[PDB]
């Protein structure tokens, strides 16, 4: 099971399968990396504690989490340890023995495996088109754009999930409750939910951008007429507001 | 089928009153920010306390719906004012009584 | 040359309090906006009911 | 030296007094310009008298 160093995090959460770049800018977590060095060059990741602290504690990880590994000995002159990893897949703790350094006792992988493999079908086509409009309509992402034209043939639910739900931003506890479950299907509804909350939330954005645009020119066009009357009354003077204060 | 789908309309419901409830939370959300820029505090700690406290003490849902009614008049208005502080008042004297 | 420095300064002073004036109409417009969307349900008023 | 440091000071606080002079001054120029030209000459007499 290899009891593994619990290496420290700052807020970023990791699924499975991910080649990703982790800077370890932290000299309590740099010697982690030195012990994870020194433990089979293998980490244990596990979420660091919401709003951030900046101390490896017990009292600031979860209750679940991943395994990671080294991919480039990357060193910053600066007091950071780029590491580039890679997420293996879920376990937990047998005896987080605290730190500097912290560790767990390392688990086996949590292993769940696909049955109900058509309904899965279908949800990875709603996938499809999904994540597909959604790279359409938020423009706020500016994403690479050349990518799911190329990985579209697949079908790996799970690394679907991960590449797919990978790229896109939403929030701490939600990347949680994704993490902290081994159920599979009802984790890519929970994913398919969340696609559906952003196009949701993009049109109400789109409604009332179209409400504020027609009371402008509402009060552009009613300015507009105020002074048309003003002028009229200026063209007809007979009608003066002013004779009358002579008289 | 009938009781299945008694069961699925059960869920159906759930669906739906999570999308709509969280829904109003992105546009309170948005409201949030925005009273910020323009008065002073998140509203100085305003509507959100009140808010917050109609939902915990008692109540009768009669009087509940009566205190919505009150907090979407305060949605309107917060300066001043000889109009808006007694309907303040008001629903401070309805939410301090006990149930 | 102090006249052309307080020039520029009142120059940038000017321009905060346009764009300031302009950002509080555009979101008390969000406001009411949004607030409408919100109470879409109720469309009945105090006289018509 | 010492004479001469008192002078030097002295003569700068002059010209700091001067420019209290051109701020105020300078100012009240641009400010009853544009006073002026939002009157006709009258709210500018009246104001004054």
């Amino acid at each position: 099971r290899l009891e593994l160093p619990v290496i420290p995090l700052r807020n970023t959460v990791i699924l499975p399968h991910t080649t990703t770049p982790v800077d370890v800018g932290r000299a309590k977590s740099k010697r982690a990396v030195e012990e994870a060095m020194g433990a089979d060059r293998l980490i244990f990741l596990v979420a660091q504690r919401d709003p951030e602290v900046d101390d490896p504690a017990p009292d600031d990880l979860y209750t679940w989490g991943v395994q990671a590994v080294v991919k480039q000995a990357m060193r910053l002159p600066d007091g950071t340890l780029q590491v580039m990893v890679e997420a293996r897949a879920r376990a937990q703790v047998t005896d987080y023995i605290p730190g500097p350094y912290l560790r767990a006792r390392g688990e086996v992988f949590s292993e769940i495996f696909p049955i109900d493999e058509a309904v899965v079908r279908v949800l990875v086509e709603e996938l499809k088109e999904a994540f597909e409009k959604y790279v359409a309509n938020h423009k706020s992402l500016r994403l690479d754009r050349y990518q799911l034209e190329a990985v579209k043939g697949t079908s790996d639910p799970a690394m679907l999930a991960d590449t797919i739900a990978y790229h896109a931003t939403w929030t701490v506890a939600e990347k949680q409750e994704i993490l902290e479950l081994t159920d599979l299907e009802a984790r890519l509804k929970k994913v398919l939910g969340l696609l559906s909350r952003d196009l949701e939330r993009f049109e109400l954005d789109k409604r009332v951008a179209q409400r504020v645009k027609e009371q402008m020119d509402t009060n552009q066009r009613e300015y507009y007429l105020r002074e048309q009357m003003k002028a009229i009354q200026k063209e007809l003077g007979g009608e003066d507001g002013l004779s009358d204060l002579e008289a | 089928l009938e009781r299945f789908e008694l069961d699925k309309r059960v869920a159906q419901r759930v669906k739906e009153q999570m999308d709509t409830n969280q829904r109003e939370y992105y546009l309170r959300e948005q409201m949030k920010a925005i009273q910020k820029e323009l008065g002073g505090e998140d509203g100085l700690s305003d509507l959100e306390a009140l808010r917050k406290k109609i939902e915990e003490v008692g109540m009768p849902e009669a009087v509940k719906t009566k205190a919505l009614k009150e907090l979407d008049r305060l949605e309107r208005m917060q300066q001043g004012s000889p109009e808006a502080t007694v309907a303040r008042t008001y629903l401070d004297w309805l939410t301090e009584v006990p149930w």
